[PDB]
C-alpha cells in the first residue's frame, strides 16, 4: 500500500550494444600507396630525442647508425630467448624469456631501464592505441 | 520544346561498382608490423602478442643513454643537429654505452677511481750475514 516507503533501487543496468556487422577487411598488405616509413628503429630514435634533447635534430647517417647500434644487441637478445626457450624445452619464446634475456645481457642499470621500467612501460602499450 | 529521344538499343550501360565498407579506415600503428619482423627473424616456431609489445619498450631504452649523451656532444660542440661524430665520442667514452653496443663487457674488474694499495710480491726472507770461520 501507498503508506510504505519505496525501497531503494539500483542505477539502471545499461543496454547492451548491437551485434556490429562485420565488414569485408580491405587489403592493406603488400600495400604501396603509404604515410608509414619502413617499421624500423627509427621510431624512438626521434620520439627519445625529442622528449631528452627538444633543441637538437639528427642526421639521417646517425639515425641508421643508431639503428644498426641497436639490431647488433637486439640480436644477441634474441639468441639468448632462444637460448633460454631451449633450456626451457620450449618450441616457441615466451613473454618472459624475451626479459630475462635482456637482463642477462644488460648488467646494472641497463636492465633497471630496459627491463624494470620496460615492463612497467607495457601498460602505456596496452592503455594507449 | 520537345527534348531529344533516347537510343532504342538495349544494354551498353557501364556495371555499378561495388558499395565500400561501413566501417572507418583506421591507422597504421608499426607493433603489428614487428609481430611479423619477429617471425621473419625466426627467432622461435610461434611469437607471443605481448613479445613485440616488450621488446618496443626494451628497445627504446637500448639507445635512450646513446641518444642522452650524443644530445650532450652535441650541445658542448654548439651543433644543431646530431651527427656520427658525436656517436664515435659518446659510445667510445662511456663504458655503459659500450655494454649496449655489440659485445657486453664484463661488468666486474671494472677500474675504481680512487688509487687503490700496490699489492707486493710475498717478500722470501732476506739474506742475513752468513757465519764465517
Amino acid at each position: 500500500g501507498p503508506g510504505m516507503p519505496e525501497p531503494a533501487k539500483s542505477a539502471p543496468a545499461p543496454k547492451k550494444g548491437s551485434k556490429k556487422a562485420v565488414t569485408k577487411a580491405q587489403k592493406k598488405d603488400g600495400k604501396k600507396r603509404k604515410r608509414s616509413r619502413k617499421e624500423s628503429y627509427s621510431i624512438y630514435v626521434y620520439k627519445v630525442l625529442k622528449q631528452v634533447h627538444p633543441d637538437t635534430g639528427i642526421s639521417s647517417k646517425a639515425m641508421g647508425i643508431m639503428n644498426s647500434f641497436v639490431n647488433d644487441i637486439f640480436e644477441r637478445i634474441a639468441g639468448e630467448a632462444s637460448r633460454l626457450a631451449h633450456y626451457n624445452k620450449r618450441s616457441t619464446i615466451t613473454s618472459r624469456e624475451i626479459q630475462t634475456a635482456v637482463r642477462l645481457l644488460l648488467p646494472g642499470e641497463l636492465a633497471k631501464h630496459a627491463v624494470s621500467e620496460g615492463t612497467k612501460a607495457v601498460t602505456k602499450y596496452t592503455s594507449a592505441k | 520544346g520537345p527534348g531529344m529521344s533516347g537510343r532504342g538499343k538495349q544494354g551498353g550501360k557501364a556495371r555499378a561498382k561495388a558499395k565500400t565498407r561501413s566501417s572507418r579506415a583506421g591507422l597504421q600503428f608499426p607493433v603489428g608490423r614487428v609481430h611479423r619482423l619477429l617471425r621473419k627473424g625466426n627467432y622461435s616456431e610461434r611469437v607471443g602478442a605481448g613479445a613485440p609489445v616488450y621488446l618496443a619498450a626494451v628497445l627504446e631504452y637500448l639507445t635512450a643513454e646513446i641518444l642522452e649523451l650524443a644530445g650532450n656532444a652535441a650541445r658542448d660542440n654548439k651543433k644543431t643537429r646530431i651527427i656520427p661524430r658525436h656517436l664515435q665520442l659518446a659510445i667510445r667514452n662511456d663504458e655503459e654505452l659500450n655494454k649496449l653496443l655489440g659485445r657486453v663487457t664484463i661488468a666486474q674488474g671494472g677500474v675504481l677511481p680512487n688509487i687503490q694499495a700496490v699489492l707486493l710480491p710475498k717478500k722470501t726472507e732476506s739474506h742475513h750475514k752468513a757465519k764465517g770461520k
